[PDB]
C-alpha cells in the first residue's frame, strides 16, 4: 500500500520536478525492480516510460537519468509477469522507440542491450 | 487518309455503309473469372482480372494505326501472355486439359500467329 | 527428473557417459538452399532459406521436454513442410534428399 501510494505520488509530481532533484529521487526508486508486486513494478515502468519519453532528447544529471531509465527498462524486459512483459514490449516495439524502418528498427535496437538480458 | 475514308463512307450512302456490320459479337470468352493479379501496395493488394482486357487489347494490338500505340499494345500483350503462361503452372488442373486457361489459348493463338 | 538424470549420469562415471556421443553425419543435406522465402515487410522482402532449421526443428519436435516447446516446434514443422510441399510447384529431384531426410521423421511423429 505504501509502495503504491508513494509511486502514485511520484508519478503525479514528476512533471514539475527538476532533473537534478529527480536524479537522487530515482536512485532509491530503482530498487523496486524484482519486488514481488505487479502494482509496484507497473507503476515503476509507468514512471520510467514517462522519463524515457521526456528525456530521449545538456544536463549531465538528466543524461545519466535517461541512461539509467533505459537500463532499468531493459531490466524489466524480462519479467515473471507475462502481462508486464507484453505491455513493456508494446512500449518498446512502438515506432517512436523502435523506428518504423526495419533497417532503422534493427539499427536502433542494436543499442538496447544489457549483459543480463 | 481518315478524312477521305469518311468521305467515301458518306458517299456510299447508308444502304452501303451498313454493310460494315448469330454469334452476336461476343461470347464472354471464359465462363469463369480468372487470370487474377493482385496489384502491390504498401497497405493493400487489390486483385485485378487481366483477362477482361484481352478482347480489347488484341483488337488494338492486331489492328491499329499509330505505330506508337500499336507497339505499346503489342508489347503489353506480350507481357500479359508471358504472365499468363507462367500462371499456367502451379494450377490445380484436374477438370480439363487446361482448366485455368483453355479458351484463352483459342482466342490468343490465331492472334499470336498474325502478330 | 532432470536433476536426478544428471545425478545418475555423473554417478555412472564418464567412461560410460561419453557413449552419449565416423561419417559424422552432417553434409548440409541439400547442396542448394532450395527453401527460399522472402519475409514480408513494408519496405523490403529479405529471403530466408529455412533449410538450416530442418535438423534442429526436427530433433526438438522429435524429442524434447517442456510439452509447450515440443508442441510449438512440431506445429511450426507442420507449417514449414506444408509450405515446402506447396513450394514443390516450381521449375522441373526437387527436395529428393530433403524428402529422404524428412519422411522417416514425419512418420515417427
Amino acid at each position: 500500500e505504501r509502495q503504491k501510494v508513494c509511486l502514485d505520488i511520484i508519478y503525479k509530481m514528476m512533471p514539475k520536478l527538476k532533473p537534478v532533484e529527480l536524479r537522487e529521487l530515482l536512485n532509491p526508486v530503482v530498487e523496486f525492480v524484482s519486488h514481488p508486486s505487479t502494482t509496484c513494478r507497473e507503476q515503476m515502468y509507468n514512471i520510467l516510460m514517462w522519463i524515457h519519453d521526456n528525456y530521449r532528447d545538456t544536463d549531465n544529471d538528466s543524461q545519466e537519468i535517461f541512461k539509467l531509465a533505459k537500463d532499468v527498462l531493459i531490466q524489466g524486459l524480462i519479467d515473471e509477469n507475462p502481462g508486464l512483459q507484453l505491455i513493456i514490449r508494446n512500449f518498446w516495439s512502438h515506432e517512436t522507440r523502435l523506428p518504423s524502418n526495419t533497417l532503422d528498427r534493427l539499427l536502433a535496437l542494436n543499442s538496447l542491450y544489457s549483459p543480463k538480458i | 487518309i481518315r478524312i477521305r475514308v469518311v468521305q467515301m463512307l458518306g458517299s456510299l450512302g447508308g444502304q452501303i455503309n451498313k454493310n460494315l456490320l448469330m454469334m452476336k459479337s461476343y461470347v464472354a470468352w471464359d465462363r469463369e473469372k480468372r487470370l487474377s493479379f493482385a496489384v502491390p501496395f504498401r497497405e493493400m493488394k487489390p486483385v485485378i482480372f487481366l483477362d477482361v482486357f484481352l478482347p480489347r487489347v488484341t483488337e488494338l494490338a492486331l489492328t491499329a494505326s499509330d505505330r506508337q500505340t500499336k507497339v505499346a499494345a503489342c508489347e503489353l500483350l506480350h507481357s500479359m501472355v508471358m504472365f499468363m503462361l507462367g500462371k499456367a503452372t502451379q494450377m490445380p488442373e484436374g477438370g480439363q486439359g487446361a482448366p485455368p486457361m483453355y479458351q484463352l489459348y483459342k482466342r490468343t493463338f490465331p492472334v499470336l500467329l498474325r502478330l
